[PDB]
């Protein structure tokens, strides 16, 4: 289709159309589906806590006729806040009058166009507010990008963190001892009372960490010394076997006594400007390795699942005690037809029952 | 005579060999070098014992350093044995290693792709 | 885009988003051309190459 | 520490056998339950099984 | 835009080949903005003569594959390379396999 | 001191026969009985026959 | 000189294959008959036929 040349009104030049650029969204922890829904119809919520323990028994003489006694149980309770989000927009005529679309000749903008293009952009909004705040979960206290403390599980429930110490730099560090401290400590920590096994747990590292585990001498040799598919698939193949994120259609897998690594690249910019990557951990410098390891979904089945997210009702009328959704879009049209305004509304808190299980993993030593 | 087990690395096996043939000893082990070597680089080194030799009445028919700043041509293969008996030579020479390139060097008996880089000594 | 912040229930504050951008460019083009003629003379009693008569 | 002794580690990676490479670059939890973990570490060199 | 030249350094015998690789599957999908999910692999690659030699004879690469005993690890060391596809002249090109990326002279 | 030689070790650490694989790294204690144990340590090297 | 170069050696010594077996430990007269000798020596490399 024809349009006005470069440098004359009298001549015309034909237009191909255009292309786009789309900003990157990653979603991958929302897509494994750890977080099950739990929508409330209230603005707060409670939990009660058991505790009870045993200890050995001590000998007493057979005439004294004396004995032993257990304490009893403590039970306590706790309470959450949940989290509120809200924008608007809207359209006005200015936005439509005489204003060409960017793709064709003379063909002029409508109200549709303009009206699909900004409900996309809400939802992808919301879809990055919904990832970023998954990731601040799993990692163990829930603030906002804001930089605002809604949640601290390691205190809710009074327990502390474990983080483990790698050595990647050190050729001579065993790996090893480090697994099966994680095991270990999986496996303890839980105190479910039933059977548990550790080996089925999620390791989420970043580049630098994964990029020194997979170059270690020790692992290497070790790896190239074998003659087995797997040993020349990860030797001399390529690693990216796994999932798609949001961007890749694969993500970078490594195999290592029967631990499962993956590496993630997720990461967000604020509105401030700065830059959130998901896997960091707070206060430690980019250049050393880190990396996050969570349990299972079948570590425990649904019986005994771990995380949950909880959804409220909306603030307006119609909506008092209703149940809750993910997601609430409402319309209304501007006095005198002036224009056309939106809003979406959210809240939402996601949280973990036994935060002990979280562990932090790091590839310097101390 | 250097002993088995005495050191962690290769990395630091070389430097303890190269330190020890400044002094002016000689090794010679081609005709047994299957019982020396460890399985890997990142092993023990050396496996076994290796004794001093009374001469070195060795020299290569082909050129050697293939040129002044290299050992061998990037990509070359040699004999294991060969590599310590070429790299001893040229120290004996006057010349003086920087850095062996062994870092992603994966089998080590009976062919590696080993290679030194060279410079002058004062 | 960007994240969003956390907004209190109770006092109804939102957010917003920036508009896009729009450029455009251009392109010029290659030209080709070649000829050739056949004549009779080119053809008037000449032995093809790999025959006699 | 008794995994790391190069005696087992290089012997090990020398044999290519299941067990071997099962051992080395493998989960060597193994064993029976111990009433709190499913399984218990076991290594077997010699004629021995070792059980943490 | 800015053009990107990717350098494998194939002459330094501690050269890592596989950071090089990484860095091109990233590039590609991270600044094709297309929205859509991308898989870096999917990539010709088109090197000379002389770059086809020097990769052929990089330490790293060649004792990778001298050290599998797979029927791929025999054909591309002691057997022809001449597997690709017909050339204009050729009946068949170059073509050397490693870390997922295919080489074409 | 026969067993730990590097040349009969690494001879039997090079083959991948399932002889090679058991004087190596499973027991020896193959033999027949004495008066006071089940089995005695055997050896096989050069077609030779070595008891403890 | 061909047969005795050490890439060539390299190559087929660490190859397991029945022809990696033969070129290197077994015997090369597995050509036709020239007239004079009933077998004729060859060697394969690359894909190239080397004929004496």
């Amino acid at each position: 289709m024809l349009t006005n040349s470069e440098k004359s009104r009298f001549f015309l030049a034909d237009l191909t159309g255009e292309v786009q650029s789309i900003p990157n969204t990653y979603g991958y922890i929302s897509n494994l589906g750890l977080f099950r829904s739990a929508p409330i119809t209230q603005t707060t919520f409670l939990m009660d806590l058991t505790d009870w323990d045993v200890s050995l028994l001590d000998a007493v003489d057979r005439d004294s006729r004396k004995a032993e006694t257990s304490a009893p149980e403590r039970v306590r309770q706790i309470s959450f806040p949940m989290m509120y989000f809200k924008e608007v927009e809207s359209i006005t005529p200015d936005e439509i009058q005489g204003v060409r679309q960017p793709g064709t000749a003379n063909e002029l903008t409508t109200e549709a166009v303009v009206r699909a293009k900004k409900l996309m952009k809400i939802r992808t909004k919301f879809d990055i507010t919904r990832e970023f705040l998954f990731m601040q979960a799993l990692k163990g206290k829930v603030v906002d990008a804001r930089g605002t403390l809604y949640a601290d599980l390691y205190k809710q429930f009074d327990v502390e963190k474990k983080t483990v110490y790698f050595d990647l730099d050190n050729p001579n560090a065993d790996i090893d001892a480090s697994i099966e401290e994680l095991r270990m400590h999986m496996e303890d920590e839980a105190k479910t009372g039933t059977v548990i096994n550790g080996e089925e747990i999620h390791v989420v590292v970043d580049r630098v960490f994964f990029s020194k585990l997979v170059k270690h001498p020790k692992i290497r040799d070790a790896y190239l010394a074998q003659q087995t598919p797997l040993a020349w698939q990860q030797i001399t193949g390529s690693l990216r076997t796994g999932g798609t994120d949001g961007v890749q259609a694969h993500m970078n897998t490594f195999y290592y006594g029967g631990v499962k690594f993956v590496q993630y690249n997720g990461k967000f910019k604020d509105k401030r400007g700065k830059v959130h990557t998901l896997v960091s951990i707070d206060s430690v410098a980019a250049t050393v390795g880190v990396g996050h390891a969570f349990p299972n979904v079948s570590m425990l089945g649904e019986a005994n699942n771990i995380f949950e997210v909880a959804y409220g009702p909306c603030p307006k009328m119609g909506y008092a005690n209703t149940l809750g959704q993910e997601l609430y879009v409402f319309e209304y049209e501007k006095d005198r037809d002036e224009g056309i305004d939106f809003e979406a509304h959210s809240y939402m808190l996601p949280y973990c029952t036994r935060p002990q299980l979280l562990v932090d993993v790091r590839a310097d030593a101390k | 005579m250097i002993k088995a087990k005495t050191y962690p690395d290769f990395k630091e096996f070389v430097k303890g060999f190269i330190a020890n043939v400044k002094a002016g000893k000689r090794y010679d082990f081609r005709t047994y070098q299957e019982a020396i070597l460890p399985l890997t680089y990142s092993s023990y080194w050396p496996e076994a014992d290796i004794a001093e030799v009374e001469k070195f009445d060795y020299k290569p028919d082909y050129k050697v350093p293939f040129s002044d700043d290299l050992l061998y041509s990037i990509g070359a293969q040699m004999r294991t044995s060969d590599f310590f008996m070429d790299l001893q030579y040229a120290i004996i020479n006057g010349k003086d290693v920087d850095t062996v390139y062994c870092e992603w060097l994966a089998r080590v008996k009976p062919f590696s792709m080993l290679n030194a880089k060279l410079k002058d000594a004062i």
